[PDB]
């Protein structure tokens, strides 16, 4: 072993940690696609219905 | 109660991804502890894994690891013939305990 | 080690800062999308109002 190899192990830890945090960011993106679309649909529906009743 | 014996300066802060552990004991097992506290688990961090206390019969030593690698250290401590000595970050608890022991000491008087 | 540990915490916290930016942008882009859907809805429904007016 060497300090460089032990730091390779430490950077494997950092790789897992960064993967976790970046998976949280990726989850934010998944929200911004799918739940973004879901609440878009909800609000579009309510607007269109409150206008269609009046029409 | 390990309390003030624990070296508060050697622990990780904001431990959301890195966690430290304390399962080290007897003196007769420390012939290569200088390499052990660098290599006990797959990814042990070598220097903040510092010796907290030094008796004639035992050494008390912290170690650092990843969120999910702590169990490996827990088992490897048994493989190295140690016993659990965990501290679980009881600094404010130690301060309150200090106040209470002093309260009892003064209550006697 | 100490410098390395500061670097590790700083990597975690750089990811946290990027996540905070993503939070701000998620909120703002949700608002922008709501407002854009509102632009579409108002355009089409007010066009329907004018069409109804002329049709009547």
């Amino acid at each position: 072993l060497s300090d460089a190899d032990v730091q390779k192990q430490i950077k494997h830890m950092m790789a897992f940690i960064e993967q976790e945090a970046n998976e949280k960011a990726e989850e934010i993106d998944a929200k911004a696609e799918e739940e973004f679309n879901i609440e878009k649909g909800r609000l579009v529906q309510t607007q269109r219905l409150k206008i269609m009743e009046y029409y | 109660s390990l309390a003030e014996i624990v070296k508060k300066d050697d622990f990780v802060l904001d431990s959301e991804y890195l966690v430290t552990l304390l399962v080290v004991v007897p003196k007769l097992n420390h012939n290569d502890w200088i390499k052990q506290y660098e290599t006990l688990a797959e990814m042990v961090v070598p220097r903040s894994s510092n010796v907290l206390s030094e008796d004639q019969d035992s050494y008390l030593c912290n170690v650092t690891l990843f969120k999910k690698a702590v169990d490996d250290f827990r088992h490897k401590a048994r493989e190295n013939k140690f016993i659990v000595r965990d501290f679980q970050y009881n600094e404010e608890e130690m301060r309150a305990d200090k106040e209470e022991m002093n309260r009892l000491s003064t209550d006697k008087k | 080690q100490s410098q390395g540990i500061q670097q590790l915490l700083q990597a975690e916290k750089r990811a946290a800062e990027k996540v905070a930016d993503a939070r701000k942008r998620k909120a703002r882009r949700l608002k922008q999308a709501k407002e854009e859907a509102q632009m579409e809805v108002e355009q089409y429904r007010r066009e329907r109002e004018q069409e109804f007016q002329s049709k009547q």
